[PDB]
């Protein structure tokens, strides 16, 4: 019985593996062996951001690029206008351990979420001038890892409890439930289109998940160790994943198979954060190392060098314009960076 | 059988990924070039954006 | 452009008043103390974070509580919402004053186990500068069993018996000589993972608990107020 | 992807002497502190034993320590424990637990209900 | 006194000076290395940088000043006593923050005005030691309209005032360093019998070794004190005869102040 299911799910991984194998043909790295390389860039910190009072755990950009909000461990979620480093909103926790930031694309909504195990979406424009706690989404048998809006009124919330899910704001209950992952999902990114999301999560795997019906199309497996940061490709047909293990990794959909491993040999901590740049052309990667490296996404060559933390990177997003990439720290501290001509 | 039950739905994630399309590694770094080539004039990181339109200067 | 003008003072009105929030908010902080309670389901850690609350003011995710001491601040958080996945959230407790690691001595089967767990807590990249307050508990009944019952020590740790107690003992005025010596031979189990590594950054606090509550709060505002001597010191130079 | 398959285990008299294999694939094994753990029948997994990067830092729990030997062997990317004198009380599904991030000597989730770093194990059940 | 006994004290006040300004050197050396890599120096460098470079203008007006006396060969270019006078009272004075920065960081008393006074103090740190280098000009104004006027009567009277004036300056600072670095050893000995009982031996450790520490700081400045109000005082010398008898009792105190904060600074270490 038992056995027979275990040889069975045995036999299509080696299908699944032979697959891939076939679908092999030609890397990435000589297919972009001719291109020309993207050449030493280097990113000044334009604007750094003060005012937490504890380790910054997360932040995500607004839509309009110039608006952020950053979750710090001391209870703490302030909305930063980055074009003036000025504080728009500094919204008290219930909780003071918050892992996970979102920002909703209206901007009439930010989330957060963490040990608590519930996913707080606080309204920003509402009839008075102070944030309230919209909605307390409960339901998580784990901490928070990450939010991300979709559409104003449903969230999808990666947890601790192995499990991701489609919330409903407005009911507050699970829309959807996201089940597959072995360890803690700690990564989310939601796809351009908002119909495909990919978690990643502590058990080496990243999973494609279809929001409207609920079930896990791919599984990409190339990391040794945990996941802690996802970030979809602009195109949507790709995805870059960080790990504990010293290794960012490229995966495609379509083909079912990752197409290059962004490593060096010195670089011996792990990745926290990854995001792409505006074209994809870089992949920038927030380290333990209290540095960030910039990558060519199609070469796997150290583009740039980004070092200006103190403490662990802890996030790091680009915003929606590719203008300036943002990375908050353990220092307490968010620094915008940004290439001059 | 609870542990049968697990494997039975291991075993149909399995099947669900199996029995799917799969193009070639290199049609996919094609296309991966040809966007990030398309747009490489947009990126304000790869190629830095004039003083006059950065914000953040 | 008045109308951007006035944007921008309303702007900084606003900025201002969110400093000086996040100025009274940095007063409550600092000068208050986060302690991490760690220990198994054995430990009486749900017991000592219950008499805490309720010997002081005091305040399912997580089981916070918050008292004051000799006009001194306390925030004591234990995390019992979780998974027994703890290598992603314990990272959420590196700026965490003291970790009180609750340990239930009576019971031998689980003390390796005990002993792991403090391993990994003590050489942990993110804990290596957090000062672990050691809680030895349940001593009443590590008296009662190496009294009599001849539950042997030796079974689960083998150098029981090539083991001296310390000269440094000082124990209470009526303690058996055996439960001076099972007691101690726990407490230098912790304290030899304890100094095996990392000794200059972080430093642990036996107790030897399950005694007055009294001494309990006692023994753990002492500990905070070193480890906060040590930590003004190393920042002043007069280390 | 990360493999950790066990070897070895069966049915051996008391005082006997085996050797469990872990073969592992799909991961650096010199990177990475690997750790043999046991789960006894009614009950919960006890950490057994530890191997360093190398093999300068090894230890083993009271209950086995002198009776077994554990090592690694990086090139053929193994890890073998040798059980000798074996005592009823080691009747147990034994698992080569890694420890979840390379290049450090903290190993948390180790011998926690649901590990993803760690395989199916095999039986030892010793028995007369 | 023999003349070979002289040009000996002469020989060792140089070799103490030149160690002086190479410590100094390197103090600021590594300091300013560290304000290039990120300007991260925690309130406990701001002090050393300055009483570092307060120490070596010092430590050099000294040398114009020495020879331009007992040598007497270009005595014009020479004459800088105000100069010497303003970096020692900024030393006065930073030394005090110093000893009043210790007694605010390892303080264990809570009273509500003290507490509002510790934060006071720590909120604004750069400011006060900005404020240092002010007082300083504000306390020499004397001195240098003294000095000024002084000069235009050689071109006890009026004099006397310049006489006990010298002192009013440095006697504030000092006060104020004195009334601190007591407070930090009974706190810091309070503390240390109080919590003997604990057996907390890493806490009698470290809190020996800053206690016993201050008893250094405490003493060489001290001492260096008692030697510039000899040195205002004036009479029991005869610095021309003495020069470099005082001359090396002198620096040769300063020496060990700067030797105890060189290995004192923290981020040296590092
Ligand atoms: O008479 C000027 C004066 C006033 C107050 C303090 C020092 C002073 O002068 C200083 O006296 C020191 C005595 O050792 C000498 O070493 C210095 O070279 C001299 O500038």
């Amino acid at each position: 019985e038992l056995d027979q299911l275990r040889q069975e799910a045995e036999q299509l991984k080696n299908q699944i593996r032979d697959a891939r194998k076939a679908c092999a043909d030609a890397t990435l790295s000589q297919i972009t062996n001719n291109i020309d390389p993207v050449g030493r860039i280097q990113m000044r910190t334009r604007r750094t951001l003060r005012g937490h009072l504890a380790k910054i755990y997360a932040m995500h950009w607004g839509t309009d690029s110039r608006l952020l909000v950053s979750a710090s461990q001391d209870g703490k979620l302030i909305i930063w206008d980055s074009y003036t480093t000025n504080k728009v909103h500094a919204i008290p926790l219930r909780s003071s351990w918050v892992m996970t930031c979102a920002y909703a694309p209206s901007g009439n909504y930010v989330a957060c979420g963490g040990l608590d195990n519930i996913c707080s979406i606080y309204n920003l424009k509402t009839r008075e001038g102070n944030v309230r706690v919209s909605r307390e989404l409960a339901g998580h048998t784990g901490y928070l890892s990450c939010c991300r809006f979709l559409d104003d009124n449903q969230i999808v919330t990666s947890s601790g409890d192995t499990t991701c899910a489609l919330w409903d704001i407005e009911t507050g209950q699970q829309t959807t439930t996201f089940t597959g992952h072995t360890g803690d999902v700690m990564s989310l990114s939601l796809a351009p289109d908002t119909r495909l999301f990919v978690s990643g999560a502590c058990d080496a795997s990243a999973k494609l998940w279809d929001v409207r019906e609920g079930m896990c199309r791919q599984t990409f497996t190339g990391h040794e160790s945990d996941i802690n940061a996802i970030c979809f490709f602009p195109n949507g047909n790709a995805f870059a994943t960080g790990s504990d293990d010293a290794t960012c990794r490229l995966f495609d959909l379509r083909a079912d198979q990752e197409l290059m491993t962004y490593s060096h040999d010195n670089i011996i901590c792990g990745i926290t954060s990854v995001s792409f740049s505006k074209s994809g052309r870089l992949l920038l990667a927030g380290y333990d190392d209290f540095n960030c490296n910039v990558w060519d996404a199609l070469k796997a060559d150290r583009a740039g060098v980004l070092a200006g933390h103190d403490n662990r990177v802890s996030c790091l997003g680009v915003t929606d314009d590719g203008m300036a990439v943002a990375t908050g720290s353990w220092d307490s501290f968010l620094k915008i960076w940004n290439g001059s001509s | 059988t609870a542990s049968i039950a697990q494997a039975r739905k291991l075993v149909e994630q399995l099947k669900m990924e199996a029995n799917i399309d799969r193009i070639k590694v290199s049609k996919a770094a094609a296309d991966l070039m040809a966007y990030c080539e398309a747009h490489a004039k947009e990126d304000p990181l790869l190629t830095p954006v004039p003083a006059s339109e950065n914000p953040f200067r | 452009t008045e109308d951007q003008r006035n944007e921008e003072k309303a702007q900084r009105e606003a900025n201002k008043k969110i400093e000086k929030q996040l100025q009274k908010d940095k007063q409550v902080y600092r000068a208050t103390h986060r302690l991490l309670l760690l220990g198994a389901d054995n430990s009486g850690k749900s017991t000592i974070v219950k008499q805490m609350r309720i010997l002081h003011g005091g305040s399912s995710g997580i089981f916070e509580t918050k008292f004051q001491v000799d006009k001194v601040n306390f925030h004591m958080f234990d995390v019992g919402g979780q998974r027994d996945e703890r290598r992603k959230w314990i990272q959420c407790f590196n700026d965490v004053t003291a970790i009180i690691f609750v340990v239930d001595s009576s019971d031998y089967n689980r003390l390796q186990e005990a002993l792991n767990d403090f391993k990994s807590i003590w050489n942990n990249r993110w804990l290596r500068t957090i000062s672990v307050i050691l809680f030895l508990n349940k001593q009443d009944l590590l008296a009662e069993k190496v009294l009599a019952g001849k539950s042997k020590i030796e079974d689960y740790f083998p150098e029981f018996a090539r083991y001296t107690t310390p000269e440094d003992a000082t124990p209470e005025p009526g303690e058996d000589p055996r439960v001076t010596r099972a007691k101690y031979f726990i407490r230098d189990e912790f304290l030899r993972i304890s100094t095996a590594s990392g000794d200059g950054r972080h430093y642990c606090y036996p107790h030897f608990t399950c005694a007055v509550d009294t001494q309990n709060v006692k023994f753990v505002f002492d500990a905070v107020t070193d480890i906060i001597i040590k930590e003004n010191l190393k920042d002043c130079g007069l280390f | 992807q990360v493999q950790l398959q066990e070897s070895g285990g069966g049915l051996v008299q008391p005082g006997g002497s085996l050797r469990l294999s872990c073969a592992a694939s799909g991961f650096t094994f010199s990177n990475y502190k690997m750790n043999w753990v046991r789960q006894a029948p009614g009950k919960g997994l006890e950490w057994v034993s530890d191997i360093s990067q190398s093999g300068a830092s090894i230890s083993y729990t009271g209950s086995v320590k002198g009776r077994f030997t554990i090592s690694r062997d990086n090139a053929k990317n193994t890890l073998y424990l040798q059980m000798n004198s074996l005592k009823p009380e080691d009747t147990a599904v034994y698992y080569c637990a890694r420890c979840p991030a390379p290049f450090t000597r903290d190993c948390f989730d180790v011998t926690s209900t649901t590990y993803a770093y760690r395989g199916q194990g095999t039986q030892v059940t010793v028995s007369s | 006194i023999p003349i070979q006994l002289t040009v000996f004290f002469m020989i060792i006040y140089v070799l103490e000076s030149l160690t002086i300004i190479v410590q100094s050197s390197l103090i600021v050396a590594v300091l300013g290395r560290e304000w290039l890599q990120v300007r991260r120096l925690m309130p406990v460098d701001m002090i050393l940088i300055s009483l570092g470079i307060s120490r070596f203008c010092l430590q050099w007006a000294s040398m114009l000043n020495n020879f331009c006396s007992y040598f007497n060969l270009n005595y014009v270019l020479c004459n800088l006593t105000i100069t010497w006078e303003f970096f020692n009272i900024l030393t006065f004075w930073l030394n005090s923050l110093l000893t009043v920065f210790y007694c605010i960081k390892v303080s264990s008393f809570t009273h509500h005005i003290f507490l509002w006074l510790r934060w006071r103090i720590l909120r604004l740190f750069p400011w006060i030691l900005l404020g240092c280098l002010m007082i300083t000009c504000v306390t020499i104004i004397p001195s240098a309209i003294g000095n000024y006027i002084q000069i235009q009567l050689l071109t006890e009277n009026f004099h006397q005032y310049q006489f006990q004036a010298h002192t009013v300056a440095l006697v504030i600072p000092f006060i104020l360093f004195l009334a601190s670095t007591i407070f930090l050893m009974a706190s810091l000995t309070k503390q240390i019998q109080h919590h003997s009982t604990g057996h907390c031996n890493p806490s009698m450790k470290a809190r020996f070794t800053a206690l016993r520490s201050l008893a250094v700081l405490f003493i060489v400045f001290t001492s260096y004190f008692l030697t510039i109000l000899i040195t205002i005082i004036g009479t029991l010398f005869d610095k021309r005869c003495w020069l470099w008898v005082w001359e090396a009792f002198v620096y040769a105190f300063i020496l060990m102040h700067s030797t105890s904060l060189m290995l004192s600074s923290p981020t040296l270490k590092r």
